[PDB]
């Protein structure tokens, strides 16, 4: 079934996906 | 067989062994 | 259990000569 | 001004003004 | 590029917003370098200030605690929890980040980090070598203190048994990685380690050498004393007389340079050259090769009670260090070594 | 009788030399090595 | 100048007759940085399953796996 | 004195890489870019 | 390795005579 | 340009900066003195090192049960 | 003119020339296969499989023979303890004369591309001057690549056609060249499956067959282009050393870690294996269950195989050998000849005292026999003068239950001493070191010296690829700028 | 602009990172790792 | 182009070349005879 | 006695490289 | 045979010193 692990790591790609897309929005900026 | 025995006599010959190190919050 | 002593000896009797006429021959060939 | 200059020199300035102020604060506590 | 069109999309605007004249420079890899390098040495200064090591080596590496800048560090993980990334979302420390601390995946973070950075900033020496259009010879000179920190904090742990084995990011924590490879696997013997010593040490002989030549061979080029005011980054003349320079050392140590290309060459090539080697060396005793026994010496020194060296005083004081240290050193290894088994000289 | 030696010669090995001093060779290797191996 | 005439050679001269005939534009540019996108983490995936991170049910990453 | 020696071979890559990167088009991948002018020459090569 | 070394020899010797025989120097001064 | 040389001279920087630099030194303070340090790194306090339990250096022996082991032998 | 490191590239622009020097390197590569194979059969003793595996006698290129299923050579023996089937052609020295001949036939084909090197083929069409292609040639060994991988997925590994993949115990017990079934779920990439490297190899191959069909069909981007300079051999040359040494950073870290393509009983034990206990708690619990069942103890551990006493021992560790400590493993601590047993030692008054077993990292650990808690009872002093553990004073008494010696105990001499020194290493076994004028030290395992020499080299390839990498994306800067 | 010296601007900053540094060393000899 | 390949070039190595490569030969020889010889 | 492998690569090790050297050398001030 | 050998790298490194100190060839530009 979907072990705890693989839920965070799920979690964890759509966090770094989140911090990719600020990041790109911040360099866009300024 | 007798799970608590064979960890324990494990233990002094090599304590990095994976039987010591797998569930050893119960001990 | 690998004749070490007859295997380098083949093997330098066979590299030095060689080696040297290919020397000579290529610069026979180069300087005309 | 929030210019690169900016964002830069008060990433670096604020933490390290903050842990010294944090580390002088760590000077005076006994056991 | 190359006489065309070249419709305008959003990587050539980013491309221009990011190679721009600032007070740092940013480029592309700045997407890498800037932040990367910012956790790095945010978590090393967070870790020397509140992350502990009473968890993972059972002792003091913050400021909290006691422990001064050459004392506290980053401590690696412990050997049980192998060589895991240790992520926040990773099975150790599923999401607390107060205990996340605790068993040491701040260590895992600032290692990961720094590599990235590395990468980043090397490649930003290409982006700016481009930028400004000359060859990359800072990163290829930049290559081998990356290839030292991969053989360092990530092949020799990846070789053993996990990351506790890494060193821990800190100045004490770095002396006991020394002392730890002088015990347990004689680096000072190995080759390898030899010729980086010797490429270290000649790199900062010809930095010496090649400073003090130019600054005594500066030319009048004025009337003040103050010889520095004397040079103009106008003029298009040599600052110094390398012909001077070359009679000279010819003179003094018989052999000199007499091609500035050859010297500046040379001078990039002996501490790139000396920190492979060193790279390769750790790369060996990321296996537990180990250049540690001279056979013919152990053999006689066995079968005569009365030959020895000083080789064989290192050998056996290697020995020493091994077990007086690795009791406290390794504590997953519960090593309740008696004081009569631990081995002693006379009256010490 | 002056700096440079006009006694200089040069060494010339044609290809027929070539390929004969390698045929010696190698049948000496031939004859040899099975005697060297004993 | 002319080149030396070879059968295989005027065989394999079509996949050779194109050299640098390129597309223009960014071209599969999105596609392919899709692709190294997956690529990277499809890696990422063995990688967590290869340092026992990612536990599944089927996989034990040791010698009784092929028991 | 280990930064100083760290720091020396630091130095001494910097300074090499960045005056042999600064090279002005007198030696090419040849022995040197001498088709210019050969040796014999007061117009100085390198950049500071 | 026994029989190998004697097998380099004769290949050695069958190439050397192969050369000769193909890729001689050609025979000039009639 | 401000090549930084200028407005360490000027007033206006130190008008704002007699606040925010105290005010971080300030923060500093109460952040290790209310024990919020300690509290959100971990970190144990000088009091609680050498439990009921065990009187030793706390031993690790675990991989996957780390959280559990933490819950079992932390500062309580 | 050109110096010493820089001879190879005068065929930069000349991709005939480039196809001589190709050539010429997997003649030498092919010829090296070939002497190497043939070399290790020469030195090879298959008489003892058992207890003298190939591995222990320092073999490198036959444990990637018989990996892929040649197990059989000309001479009538297996290594599996079989006698010999029907060989064929296709034996150990049959590859290996096979190599020899695709040697000299590459160094032939390599001699002609050198004297022939202005082939049209290489000239290119539109404007008359030498080129290539790169995108579709790319394209082309895309598709082959893709083509190769099918083939040797689905009709070699599979065994429809092929022989399979040597497989082995979970203990290394036993094992055998065997097709293997793919496994397309979670478990196909379970590192240490078999089955997933047919499945692994059926998909990258369809994959790579398809890639190479867009490649072959369309073409680059100018943006992408004039990017890394795709026109360009030194780009392509950068990149696949980039590949290159991926791919040897895969290989080095599956051989050190251990994997399903990395059989025990070809390569050896692993540090892991050997620091977490694994043969020992395997040894162990099999004596325990036998001991819970009927048998006791004296006959239970006859029970126990000569193979898994010989791995639980740090003599086969991979980590226990130097960089010139040089040999085989045989040459290093002698021919093991036989297994004595499980030394177990008794107190004075009678109790089963453990020795602490010694780790990777220590060339030398104090021999201390502790109590069945953990409590240190015993040790050999360096003092000799203190304490109540030195063992004439303990009264400690070595039995063992084993092949060799069984029933005899000794509790007098420094024979206790001697055998509680054997045992801190692991299981006892008799060397003979005189066959091979064996010194003592421990040597190299074979995964060892694969995992030093390919670690190194990815490392190296590491600059080649950055170094090859700098120089095409500057090719202006390197060349020349002509005062701007 | 120049309304204080930039001088003294620097040698109260020095004074502050000599304080800084004369309290670090002053907390080694009391309190937490001062060894008693 | 040509019959003869316009890519063929010299090799030149001077005498500081000579003697840069005798000195790495033998101190590496050196170095690691200690250790080869054991 | 006598380490006999340790010696034929200590002496390769010493004439291949030198012979190549010395060889350039003198075929590179043979031909300026 | 090992001290010999180690003697002769040696001097022989030290004769390549000599060699290069006092017959090396003349140093041109600058
Ligand atoms: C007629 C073709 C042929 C055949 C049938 C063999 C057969 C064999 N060779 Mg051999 N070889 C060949 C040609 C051949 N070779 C050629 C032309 C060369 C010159 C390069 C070599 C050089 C060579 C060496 C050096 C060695 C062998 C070895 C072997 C033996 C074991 C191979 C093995 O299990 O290792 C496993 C093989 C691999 C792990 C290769 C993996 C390929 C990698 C993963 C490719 C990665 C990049 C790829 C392009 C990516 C594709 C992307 C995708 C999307 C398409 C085996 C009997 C070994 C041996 O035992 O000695 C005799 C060995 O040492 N061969
Ligand atoms: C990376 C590829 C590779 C690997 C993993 C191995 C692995 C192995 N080989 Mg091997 N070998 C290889 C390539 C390789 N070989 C090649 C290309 C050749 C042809 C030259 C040989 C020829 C060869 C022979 C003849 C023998 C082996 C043997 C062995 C086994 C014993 C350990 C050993 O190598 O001794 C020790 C390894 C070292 C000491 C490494 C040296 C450390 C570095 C490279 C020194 C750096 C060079 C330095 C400048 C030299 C200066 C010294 C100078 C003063 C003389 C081992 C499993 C032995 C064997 O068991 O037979 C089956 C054996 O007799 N190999
Ligand atoms: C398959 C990979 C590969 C290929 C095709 C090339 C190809 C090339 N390289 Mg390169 N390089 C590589 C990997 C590779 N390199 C790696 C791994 C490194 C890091 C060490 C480098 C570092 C490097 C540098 C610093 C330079 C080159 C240069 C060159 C160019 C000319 C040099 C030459 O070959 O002359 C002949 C080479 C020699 C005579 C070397 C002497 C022989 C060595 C010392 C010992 C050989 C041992 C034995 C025979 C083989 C063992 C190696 C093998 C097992 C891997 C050439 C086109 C030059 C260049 O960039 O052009 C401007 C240059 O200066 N390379
Ligand atoms: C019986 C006896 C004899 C006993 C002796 C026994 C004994 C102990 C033997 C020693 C054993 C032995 C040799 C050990 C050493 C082994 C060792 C570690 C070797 C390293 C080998 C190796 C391959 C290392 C790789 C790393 C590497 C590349 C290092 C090179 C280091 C090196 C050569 C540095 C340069 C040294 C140096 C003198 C610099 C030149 C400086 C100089 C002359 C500048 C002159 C100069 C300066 C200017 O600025 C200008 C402007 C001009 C114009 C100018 O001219
Ligand atoms: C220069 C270029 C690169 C620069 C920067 C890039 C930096 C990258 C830093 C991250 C690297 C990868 C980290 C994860 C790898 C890992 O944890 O491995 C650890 C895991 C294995 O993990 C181990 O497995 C053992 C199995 O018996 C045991 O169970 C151990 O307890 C367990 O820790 O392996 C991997 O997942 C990856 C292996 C393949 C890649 C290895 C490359 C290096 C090889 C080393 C071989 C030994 C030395
Ligand atoms: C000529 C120069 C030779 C240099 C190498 C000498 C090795 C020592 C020797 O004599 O071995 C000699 C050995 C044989 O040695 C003999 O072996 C016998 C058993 O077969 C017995 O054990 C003998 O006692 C033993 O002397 O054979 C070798 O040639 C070793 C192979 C060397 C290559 C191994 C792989 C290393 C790969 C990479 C390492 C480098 C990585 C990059 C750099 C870092
Ligand atoms: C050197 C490189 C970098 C140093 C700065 C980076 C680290 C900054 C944090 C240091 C810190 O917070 O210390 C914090 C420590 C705190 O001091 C400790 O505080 C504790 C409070 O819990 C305890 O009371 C301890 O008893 C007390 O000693 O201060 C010191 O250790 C004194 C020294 C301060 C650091 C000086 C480092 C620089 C020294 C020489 C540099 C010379 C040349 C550099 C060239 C390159
Ligand atoms: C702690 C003590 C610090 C002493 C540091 C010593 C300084 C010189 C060490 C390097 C050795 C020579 C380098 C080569 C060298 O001499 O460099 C060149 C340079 C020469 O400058 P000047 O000759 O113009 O200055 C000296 C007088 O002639 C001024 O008219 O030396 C200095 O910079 C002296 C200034 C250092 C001021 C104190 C620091
Ligand atoms: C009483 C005087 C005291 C000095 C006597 C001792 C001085 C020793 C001479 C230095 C070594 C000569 C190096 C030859 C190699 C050589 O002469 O290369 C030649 C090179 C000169 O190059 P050029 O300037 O001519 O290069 C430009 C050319 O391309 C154009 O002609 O010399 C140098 O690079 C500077 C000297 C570096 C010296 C490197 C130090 C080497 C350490 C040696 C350690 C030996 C091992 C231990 C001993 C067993
Ligand atoms: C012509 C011909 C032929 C053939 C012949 C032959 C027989 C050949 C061969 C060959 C061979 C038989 C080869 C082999 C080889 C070897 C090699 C190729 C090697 C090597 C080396 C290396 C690479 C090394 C390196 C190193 C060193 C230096 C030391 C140690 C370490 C290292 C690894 C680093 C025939 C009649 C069949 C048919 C067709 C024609
Ligand atoms: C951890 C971590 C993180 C990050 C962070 C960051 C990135 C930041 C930072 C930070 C920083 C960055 C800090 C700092 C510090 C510093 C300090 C604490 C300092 C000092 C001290 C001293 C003692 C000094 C002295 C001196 C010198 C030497 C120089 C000049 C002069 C003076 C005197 C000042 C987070 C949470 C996100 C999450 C993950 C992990
Ligand atoms: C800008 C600068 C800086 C800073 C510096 C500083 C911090 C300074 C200061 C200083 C000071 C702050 C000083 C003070 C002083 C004073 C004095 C030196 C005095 C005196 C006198 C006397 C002799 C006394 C006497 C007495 C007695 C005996 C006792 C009581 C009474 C009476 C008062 C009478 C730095 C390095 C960062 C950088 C570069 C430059
Ligand atoms: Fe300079
Ligand atoms: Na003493």
């Amino acid at each position: 079934s979907v072990t705890p692990s693989l839920k965070n790591f799920l979690l964890s790609l759509v966090a770094g996906a989140v911090v990719l897309a600020a990041i790109a929005g911040a360099v866009t900026a300024v | 067989q007798r799970v608590r025995t064979v960890l324990d006599m494990d233990d002094p010959a090599k304590e990095e062994t994976v039987k010591e190190l797998r569930k050893d919050i119960n001990n | 259990e690998v004749n070490i002593l007859g295997l380098t000896a083949t093997a330098l009797f066979i590299i030095i000569p060689t080696s040297f006429l290919l020397i000579l021959y290529v610069k026979t060939a180069a300087s005309e | 001004i929030f210019t690169v200059r900016w964002l830069a020199i008060h990433a670096i300035a604020v933490p390290t003004i903050f842990f010294l102020g944090a580390i002088t604060a760590m000077q005076f506590i006994q056991r | 590029i190359g006489t065309y069109q070249e419709k305008r999309t959003w990587f050539d605007d980013a491309d221009d917003w990011l190679r721009q004249d600032r007070f740092v420079f940013v480029g592309w890899s700045g997407l890498l370098l800037l932040p990367c390098a910012y956790f790095a040495v945010g978590g090393w200064l967070t870790g020397c200030t509140f992350v502990t090591s009473w968890y993972t080596h059972g002792l003091a590496s913050s400021y909290i605690e006691g422990c001064n800048f050459l004392t506290a560090a980053v401590s690696t993980p412990a050997n049980s929890l192998g060589h895991s990334l240790l992520f926040v979302w990773g099975p150790e420390a599923q999401g607390d980040l107060t205990r996340w601390f605790q068993l040491g995946g701040l260590w895992a973070f600032v290692a990961l980090h720094g590599a990235f950075g590395l990468i980043g900033f090397m490649l930003r020496q290409f982006e700016i070598a481009r930028s400004v259009n000359l060859r990359p010879y800072n990163a290829i000179a930049f290559s081998a203190p990356i290839a030292v920190f991969v053989s360092v904090f990530l092949i020799y742990p990846l070789g053993q048994s996990g990351w506790f084995f890494a060193p821990s990011f800190g100045v004490a924590s770095i002396f006991r990685f020394i002392l730890f490879f002088q015990g347990f696997h004689n680096w000072t013997l190995n080759p390898f380690h030899m010729m980086g010593v010797a490429g270290v040490l000649g790199a900062a002989l010809l930095c010496a050498i090649h400073g003090a030549t130019v600054e005594n061979t500066l030319f009048e080029d004025g009337d003040g004393a103050n010889t520095f005011r004397a040079f103009n980054p106008t003029q298009a003349e040599e600052t110094y007389s390398m012909v001077t320079a070359n009679r000279f050392w010819s003179q003094i140590f018989g052999v000199a340079f007499s091609n500035k290309r050859w010297l500046h060459f040379f001078m990039l090539f002996v501490p790139v050259t000396g920190l492979w080697m060193s790279a390769l060396g750790v790369v060996g005793l990321a296996l537990n090769l180990r250049a540690y026994d001279f056979v013919s010496q152990e053999i006689r020194a066995a079968e005569d009670p009365e030959f020895e060296t000083f080789y064989t005083k290192n050998i056996l004081l290697n020995e020493g260090i091994r077990a007086w240290m690795a009791a406290q050193d390794q504590p997953h290894e519960k090593l309740t070594l008696p004081e009569e088994v631990l081995p002693r000289g006379n009256a010490l | 009788m002056a700096r440079p030696n006009p006694n200089k010669q040069v060494v010339e090995l044609n290809r027929s030399s070539l390929y004969w001093g390698l045929l010696l060779i190698f049948v000496l290797a031939v004859l040899f090595s099975s005697y060297i191996f004993n | 100048e002319p080149g030396i005439v070879t059968p295989l050679g005027t065989l394999l001269r079509p996949l050779n007759s194109e050299a640098g005939k390129v597309l223009p534009g960014w071209g599969t540019t999105v596609l392919m940085a899709v692709a190294i996108l997956l690529f990277a983490v499809f890696l990422l995936i063995i990688l967590e399953i290869y340092n026992s991170s990612l536990i599944l049910d089927g996989v034990t990453n040791s010698w009784e796996s092929l028991a | 004195g280990v930064a100083g020696v760290f720091g020396g071979s630091l130095f001494s890559a910097m300074h090499g890489s960045l005056v042999t990167s600064s090279l002005i088009r007198e030696t090419t991948e040849n022995e040197s870019a001498n088709a210019g002018y050969k040796f014999g020459q007061e117009e100085e090569t390198y950049n500071i | 390795m026994e029989a190998l070394v004697y097998t380099f020899l004769l290949i050695g010797t069958l190439g050397i005579i192969f050369f000769s025989i193909f890729f001689r120097e050609p025979p000039r001064i009639a | 340009e401000r090549p930084f040389s200028d407005i360490l001279t000027s007033i206006r920087y130190w008008v704002i900066h007699s606040i925010t630099v105290p005010s971080l030194f300030i923060a500093g303070w109460l952040f290790v003195s209310t024990g919020l340090a300690y509290d959100v790194f971990g970190s144990p306090r000088p009091n609680e090192y050498f439990t009921e339990d065990r009187q030793d250096a706390p031993l690790i022996t675990d991989r996957f049960n780390a959280l559990e082991q933490v819950k079992k032998l932390s500062a309580q | 003119g050109l110096p010493w490191y820089r001879v190879h590239t005068v065929v930069i622009n000349d991709p005939g020339r480039l196809i001589s020097v190709h050539l010429m390197h997997t003649a030498l590569v092919a010829g090296w296969a070939g002497a190497m194979t043939l070399f290790e059969i020469a030195v090879f003793d298959p008489s003892d499989p058992v207890l003298n595996p190939m591995w222990r006698q320092g073999m490198f290129v036959l444990p990637f023979l018989t990996r892929l299923g040649v197990t059989q050579s000309w001479g009538g023996w297996t290594i599996s303890g079989e006698t010999s089937s029907n060989p064929g052609i296709w034996s150990y020295e049959g590859a290996a004369a096979s190599h020899i001949v695709l040697s000299g036939l590459l160094f032939l084909a390599s001699v002609w591309h050198w004297v022939y090197w202005d082939l049209e083929l290489f000239r290119d069409p539109r404007t008359g001057k030498t080129a290539l292609d790169l995108p579709k040639i790319f394209g082309i060994h895309l598709f082959l690549a893709g083509l190769l991988c099918f083939g040797f997925g689905a009709f070699h590994v599979t065994g429809v056609f092929g022989p399979g993949i040597w497989v082995s115990d979970p203990y290394g017990l036993t094992g055998s060249v065997q097709p293997v079934a793919p496994s397309w779920g979670a478990e196909g990439f379970d590192p240490y499956n078999p089955g997933g490297v047919p499945a692994h190899h059926i998909a990258a191959g369809i994959l790579g067959v398809l890639a190479g069909l867009f490649h072959l069909c369309v073409r680059p981007s100018i943006r992408l282009y004039f990017g890394l300079s795709m026109g360009s051999i030194e780009s392509v040359l950068s990149s696949s050393i980039a590949a290159v040494f991926w791919a040897a950073f895969v290989v080095a870290g599956t051989m050190w870690y251990g994997s399903a393509a990395t059989p025990i009983e070809l390569f050896g034990p692993t540090r892991y294996q050997w620091d977490q206990g694994f043969f020992q708690q395997e040894i162990q619990k099999r004596v325990a269950q036998s001991t819970s069942e009927g048998l006791s103890v004296s006959e239970a551990w006859a029970k126990i195989p000569e193979k898994l006493a010989f791995y639980d021992y740090i003599g086969n560790n991979p980590a226990k050998g130097g960089l010139f400590r040089t040999g085989a493993m045989n040459s290093g601590d002698g021919i093991a000849v036989g297994w004595l047993g499980h030394a177990s030692f008794k107190d004075q008054e009678g109790r089963e005292l453990f020795v602490r077993r010694m780790p990777t990292f220590f060339e030398t650990f104090p021999v201390v026999l502790i109590d069945k808690d953990g409590v240190v009872r015993a040790d050999v002093p360096f003092r000799k003068a203190e304490s109540k553990y030195s063992i004439e004073q303990v009264g400690v008494s070595v039995t063992f239950y084993g092949g060799e010696l069984n029933g005899l105990t000794f509790t007098d001499p420094s024979t206790v001493k001697k055998y509680a020194r054997k045992a801190q290493l692991g299981e006892i076994f008799e060397f003979d070191r005189s066959t091979l004028q064996s010194d003592g030290v421990f040597r190299s395992s074979p995964r060892g010296w694969f995992t030093f020499g390919h670690l190194s080299f990815a490392l190296l390839f590491f600059f080649g690829h950055i170094w090859h990498g700098s120089r095409t994306i500057f090719r202006d800067v390197f060349a020349g700028i002509d005062e701007d | 602009i120049g309304r204080i010296p930039l001088w003294l601007v620097g040698t109260v900053v020095g004074l502050l990172a000599i304080g800084l540094l004369a309290i670090f060393f002053y907390g080694s000899y009391v309190g937490l790792g001062s060894s008693l």
